[PDB]
């Protein structure tokens, strides 16, 4: 039902200054803190209204972190680099997700952790959240280096407690928006291709979260191959937008219905031309 | 280790002639992250084009929308450029009203 | 709040 | 952010000791122990993010989260554990908090106990004569001298390795010609104390 | 190991200090603490690699610490007080925070208005009584270092050229020649204690060697008496059959 999750992108850029650290954290599908290296004097951001409530204790906590996560992910790139032998001017990509799952009941249903490397698995904690996964003899270095740091320990501990504490926190200072589910605006529009046959396009706009479903029936079947549906698109204002169009023989659109499912409808809404 | 970007060129309200809006550019599903968006009008880049923060997805791959305060107007062409280092040339998507 | 644990890789 | 632990703790050879510690803090990501001999390195003994016992040889250390609290069990107590031992608490980030130290004094377990007082001569005897007070039990007290002039160490136990032996010792000594051995301690000695001159 | 130096450093009221840190090799972080007597240290800047990520416990801006190529820290006291008169411990962790810690033997400094009331020790080896010899069949050597000041020394026996541990009972801390006196004057007391055998045994040699650390030779000095520098006193003791 909720997640908080953290976004890592550490990238190399040699001869264009020192590594670029970007951290960017997030409440289900609504962006709230953001970090980048790359500023004069770099510092954690809201992008939230709710975050904004939060005292300058937690800012400079958050800054302090990253600050220290920008320094980590330069010396990262520098030992993954060595471990594949690679050159000194060519631009690598760390990547880190890790976050917390929460049922629909308020409890921890699954905590994770994963790491990239030029957008390749690299080293992930398993659903035991006590040993890691490498994906490789290169990774095998950094799993050998968090056993022995205690990442797995403190990483379980943080996951099971402050990550779900903390998600709990925004779930409820920001409930207006979070916990508050925004229906899609359905309509469907006039469009002709040929003599013979039409098209009929189905619109979904200005609905949160992102997960939707539009499908087009003949008479209740399901035309997957027959179905341009669009990839779902952020509108710009944290609601998205999606549409689902079918090739029409002229006449026979009228026994063409379009079935809208999300979570801010009660039950699945039909709608015709 | 490089996946080309998926580009959708779309205004946030439907269009109609007089009516004023935002053009957005999605690209997503991209590695590395480095690209180049432009927004045009006939064939001229637009200033002013904002785009959002670096995030990714499940598959590791980047997404990022590119948006400027666009007034539709005169119902003229429009379009969206995009490079990156997976194409040979900069790959030019025109915005269509009904899409 | 982010993980407060930075190791090096 | 703060941590308590007892200031001092005692223990006879051979025996086992436990030093608790109750932490205070916002966050909490670790509790370590360290072991700290006098003018000495901190050395680290034992590690617990999570609850439970951590098992590495002698020492022992358990934690529980919820109770913020933890200890450190040391068995099979010798003569080099007596030194300071620091629990330390993790809160996130780097900065470590640490606790003002626990003293541990293991008591020497004296098996034939010969409690005597010696007269010891230098090389040159132009400045003064010292007084050894040696092979008393621990259970007996050594206090400071009444004349300002008589000098008296605190008692430490020696270990002779090679014939597996241990002893007290406290050493008197002053420039004055009015110092003797039978005058030289004020404390509560033992009777059947040996004064041969 | 984690290694520091000097062990032991006596300073006058408003000259500059350095301590050195040489940390566990490939170990990124690194850490500086400050000891005060009877506490636990007291966290004062953090370094990952060359980088001071936090010098938040640092009590002022006199306090600068670097590590400039991300291995060897330094941390420079300008314009040193009395206040800043403590054990300052650096460590080491391999990868990163919250992590098993490696600490260095630390650097007792001590700070003075000026360094007139410093003294070296008064070494003197006393041998072993004829009666203990009788009674316990064993000898014990009684060393006496004395008349010395800061509390910046360092005891150690050497039988036949070789330095010894067992039988050996150093004080813990030493006395106050003069309880009463501000500057006053400390004194160590050791033991070593070998068989009657040994010591009635002319072929060996009791040696006690006390290292005293005081001043450099960049440090000045306009008093009638001899410069009280860092110096290693001693008394030599044979063995005796009587």
């Amino acid at each position: 039902s909720h997640s908080m999750r953290y976004f890592y992108t550490a990238m190399s850029r040699p001869g264009r200054g020192e590594p670029r650290f970007i951290a960017v954290g997030y409440v289900d599908d609504t962006q709230f803190v953001r970090f980048d290296s790359d500023a004069a004097s770099p510092r954690t951001e809201p992008r939230a209204p709710w975050i904004e409530q939060e005292g300058p204790e937690y800012w400079d906590r958050n800054t302090q972190i990253f600050k220290t996560n920008t320094q980590t992910y330069r010396e990262s790139l520098r030992n993954l680099r060595g471990y594949y032998n690679q050159s000194e001017a060519g631009s690598h990509i760390i990547q880190r997700m890790y976050g917390c799952d929460l049922g629909p009941d308020g409890r921890l249903l699954r905590g994770h952790d994963q790491s990239a490397y030029d957008g390749k698995d690299y080293i992930a904690l398993n659903e035991d959240l006590s040993s890691w996964t490498a994906a490789d003899t290169a990774a095998q270095i950094t799993q050998r280096k968090w056993e022995a740091a205690r990442v797995a320990e403190q990483l379980r501990a943080y996951l099971e407690g402050l990550c779900v504490e903390w998600l709990r926190r925004y779930l409820e200072n920001g409930k207006e928006t979070l916990q508050r589910a925004d229906p899609p605006k359905t309509h469907v529009t006039h469009h002709p291709v040929s003599d013979h046959e039409a098209t009929l396009r189905c619109w979904a706009l200005g609905f949160y979260p992102a997960e939707i479903t539009l499908t087009w029936q003949r008479d209740g079947e399901d035309q997957t191959q027959d179905t341009e549906l669009v990839e779902t698109r952020p509108a710009g204002d944290r609601t998205f937008q999606k549409w689902a169009a079918v090739v029409v023989p002229s006449g026979e659109e009228q026994r063409y219905t379009c079935h809208v499912q999300h979570e801010g409808l009660p039950k699945p809404l039909t709608l015709r031309w | 280790i490089q996946r080309t970007p998926k580009i959708q060129v779309y205004s946030r309200h439907p269009a109609e002639n007089g009516k004023s809006n935002f053009l957005n550019c999605y690209v997503s599903g991209f590695h590395p992250s480095d690209i180049e968006v432009d927004l045009l009008k006939n064939g001229e880049r637009i200033e002013k084009v904002e785009h959002s923060d670096l995030s990714f997805s499940k598959d590791w791959s980047f997404y990022l929308l590119y948006y400027t305060e666009f007034t539709p107007t005169e119902k003229d062409e429009y379009a969206c450029r995009v490079n990156h280092v997976t194409l040979s040339q900069p790959k030019i998507v025109k915005w269509d009203r009904d899409m | 709040l982010p993980f407060e644990k930075s190791t090096i890789m | 952010q703060s941590l308590e632990q007892p200031s001092e703790v005692t223990a006879v050879e051979g025996a086992i000791v436990q030093i608790n510690c109750t932490y205070q803090t916002s966050g909490f990501y670790g509790l370590s122990w360290y072991q700290q001999h006098d003018g000495g390195a901190p050395t680290f003994l034992s590690y617990n993010a999570l609850d439970g016992l951590e098992e590495t040889g002698r020492f022992s250390s358990f934690l529980s989260r919820s109770d913020s609290y933890g200890y450190l069990l040391l068995q099979e107590l010798q003569m080099k554990d007596s030194a300071s031992y620091f629990c330390a608490v993790d809160t996130g980030g780097f900065k470590t908090i640490f606790g003002a130290g626990t003293r541990l004094f293991v008591k020497a377990n004296i098996q034939n106990p010969d409690p005597a007082v010696y007269q010891l001569r230098d090389s040159k005897s132009s400045d003064k004569s010292v007084c050894l007070f040696t092979d008393f039990d621990s259970q007996t007290n050594v206090s400071q001298s009444k004349d300002s002039d008589v000098y008296i160490t605190d008692k430490c136990v020696l270990d002779m390795r090679s014939m597996d032996f241990k002893s007290n010792s406290a050493v008197a000594w002053s420039n004055k010609s009015d110092f003797a051995c039978a005058n030289a301690f004020n404390n509560s000695i033992i009777p059947e104390d040996t004064f041969f001159p | 190991g984690v290694s520091q130096s000097p062990r032991y450093k006596v300073a006058k009221r408003g000259q500059d200090v350095a301590l050195r840190c040489d940390p566990i090799s490939g170990h990124v972080s690194l850490f500086w603490y400050q000891q005060a007597l009877g506490q636990g240290p007291e966290f004062l800047t953090y370094f990952q690699n060359e980088a001071q990520l936090d010098k938040s416990g640092l009590p002022s801006d006199r306090f600068f610490a670097e590590r400039p190529e991300g291995s060897v820290s330094t941390l420079k006291i300008q314009r040193t007080q009395q206040e800043d008169s403590a054990v300052y411990l650096c460590a080491s962790s391999p990868t990163g925070g919250q992590e098993t810690q490696y600490f260095g033997p630390g650097t007792r400094l001590l700070v003075l208005e000026d360094l007139k009331n410093v003294f070296p020790p008064e070494v003197a080896v006393f041998e072993p009584s004829e009666a203990e010899i009788s009674h316990t069949q064993k000898a014990t050597l009684v060393c006496l270092a004395t008349g010395f000041y800061p509390d910046h020394v360092e005891l150690s026996w050497w039988v036949n050229g070789k330095e010894v541990h067992s039988g050996v009972c150093t004080d813990p801390q030493p006395l106050k020649e003069q309880p009463a006196l501000n500057d006053s004057r400390y004194a160590l007391s050791s033991r070593l204690r070998v068989s009657a055998t040994f010591w009635q045994n002319p072929r060996n040699h009791f040696r006690c060697q006390v290292q005293f650390y005081g001043l450099s030779e960049n440090d000045e000095w306009t008093q009638d008496r001899a410069k009280p520098v860092t110096q290693i006193v001693s008394a030599e003791a044979w063995g005796r059959a009587d």
